């Protein structure tokens, strides 16, 4: 994924940060943003 | 052995403060001992 500067505040005892679906969102602080992906259609 | 801690200012006289206050972890000591009873320690006053 892509490491991004995070505006979220992490407590000193917190290492990882998970959003909905219990998937990794931020890691000690850098936000994880999966790089661009999608579908491809042919007309 | 896990200690979670929190501190708060209260303005009652003799009661248990109501409301909600989450306690953040303080320490996680890797000791691993058998504990079944405990006692508190308090300091007295002399003059
Ligand atoms: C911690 O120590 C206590 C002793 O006060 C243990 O309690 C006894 O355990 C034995 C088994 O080893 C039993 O036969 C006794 O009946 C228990 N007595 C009581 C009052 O509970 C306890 O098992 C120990 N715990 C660990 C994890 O070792």
């Amino acid at each position: 994924g892509v490491l991004t500067e995070s505006n979220k505040k992490f407590l000193p005892f917190q290492q990882f940060g998970r959003d909905i679906a219990d998937t990794t969102d931020a890691v000690r602080i850098l936000d994880i943003t999966p790089c661009s992906f999608g579908g491809v259609s042919v007309i | 052995f896990k200690i979670y801690s929190k501190h708060t200012p209260i303005n009652l006289v003799r009661d248990l403060p109501q409301g909600f206050s989450a306690l953040e972890p303080l320490v996680d000591l890797p000791i691993g001992i058998n504990i079944t009873r405990f006692q508190t320690l308090l300091a007295l006053h002399r003059s």
